[PDB]
């Protein structure tokens, strides 16, 4: 909420509130992809103690940022409920060659649903999506794996490149910024393969982008977790070297594991909360 | 025994050099211990040292 | 004004000797001036003394 920091003139802790208003709207989402911001931590300008204390207010304040914005694909989640019902109804009428064998992957295709929990989010796409990419191979009687430990990679099955570079771009700013993401890119033709194909491609977009948002956000919230417990054990070998009821005070305040975000996000509160007793204990000017 | 190769399911074959090699169901524990008693009685050492 | 908060803590509720004064103890300003933020529980006696008496092991420990 309301950071707060010890050296940083006036000047620099505005720009620190500016990035709250500018997080939705900046390319590359990511406190490392803006390493100015990390120049204005005043590094070797002031004191080790501050030097690490400083990012620490950024790292809580940044994973902060993360949970407010919040991934909301609630809006596109719904319509990927949809394209399953589609291949679902489309799937029973066509012909196959072994209905025994591709039958029962349309019983866990129809299977699949999302839970409130966000964590099983990504799993559930993974299958609901491997049961139909070897399906929509054999509309094309595509060969397929036979090997075990080999699932198929999921993939656009057919289609002309220039459609390809247009929406395989898409993918690659899903993870330069999440947290806003439509499913524009739609052209398929009624000539291309057959009715089954265009449900599943128009699927499999969405099956990707599901990953994709979720994805990028596990593989990031993981690394802000992982700096923040770097950041306090090096912080608790220089407190050590002085010993004061303030210095020995932030010392119980990094006692607390990093690990989960509701474990770190009371140290957040906690800390704002008692700024004026330590405070002391950091050398400035 | 069968391993996986890329796309395969190709046989194999690796020889059993030493004698505990064998399976435990081949080859009981108890029946080790008891075996080496015949060395150390070739060699004289009823009681060990 | 804001000093007169300090000796309600001092007497009505700390109950600790004048002798034990808020100035001959230097940690304890740290302390007092977040319990007057706090204006609840003036009613339990007993908690402001367990919560004052275990900061000062926070203030004296070598190890």
């Amino acid at each position: 909420m309301s950071l707060q920091f010890i050296g940083l003139q006036r000047r620099d802790v505005v720009a620190l509130v500016n990035f709250l208003r500018h997080l939705t709207q900046k390319p590359d989402v990511d406190l490392e992809a803006h390493p100015k911001i990390l120049k204005k931590c005043g590094e070797k300008r002031l004191h080790r103690r501050t030097v690490l204390f400083n990012e620490l207010m950024l790292w809580l304040g940044y994973y902060r940022e993360l949970r407010f914005h919040n991934p909301d694909l609630s809006s596109v989640l719904e319509e990927f409920e949809v394209r399953c019902v589609a291949v679902a109804r489309r799937g029973y009428t066509y012909p196959f060659g072994d209905r025994g064998k591709a039958r029962d992957h349309l019983a866990v295709l129809d299977r699949t649903e999302f839970d409130t929990d966000v964590r099983h989010d990504a799993e559930i796409v993974e299958r609901a999506l491997v049961s139909a990419v070897i399906l929509a191979k054999m509309s094309v009687r595509e060969t397929l794996v036979t090997a075990i430990g080999q699932t198929e990679p999921i993939a656009f099955v057919h289609l002309k490149d220039t459609e390809v570079q247009r929406i395989e771009e898409n993918l690659e700013g899903v993870r330069r910024n999440m947290f806003c993401v439509k499913p524009l890119d739609l052209n398929l033709d009624r000539h291309a393969n057959t009715a089954l194909v265009n449900a599943v491609n128009k699927l499999v977009y969405t099956g990707r982008l599901i990953m994709n948002v979720r994805r990028s956000w596990e593989e990031l919230e993981r690394k802000c977790l992982a700096r923040i417990q770097e950041r306090c054990k090096l912080l608790v070998k220089e407190l050590r070297m002085c010993l004061s009821f303030d210095s020995n005070y932030c010392r119980n305040i990094l006692k607390h594991a990093v690990e989960n975000g509701d474990s770190a996000d009371t140290l957040l509160e906690l800390l704002i909360e008692d700024f004026d007793i330590y405070v002391d204990s950091f050398p400035q000017s | 025994t069968h391993c996986q190769e890329n796309s395969e399911t190709v046989a194999l074959c690796t020889p059993r050099i030493v004698i505990g090699n064998l399976p435990d169901g081949l080859a009981p524990g108890p029946f080790h211990e008891l075996r080496t008693w015949e060395i150390m009685e070739h060699m004289r050492l009823r009681p060990p040292p | 004004k804001r000093d007169e908060k300090h000796r309600h803590v001092v007497n009505v509720v700390l109950e600790l000797p004048t002798e034990i004064s808020e100035a001959t103890h230097p940690v304890l300003a740290t302390m007092l001036s977040k319990y007057t933020r706090m204006s609840s529980l003036f009613n339990d006696k007993c908690a402001f003394k367990l919560d004052l008496l275990r900061m000062v092991a926070v203030s004296r420990t070598r190890r």
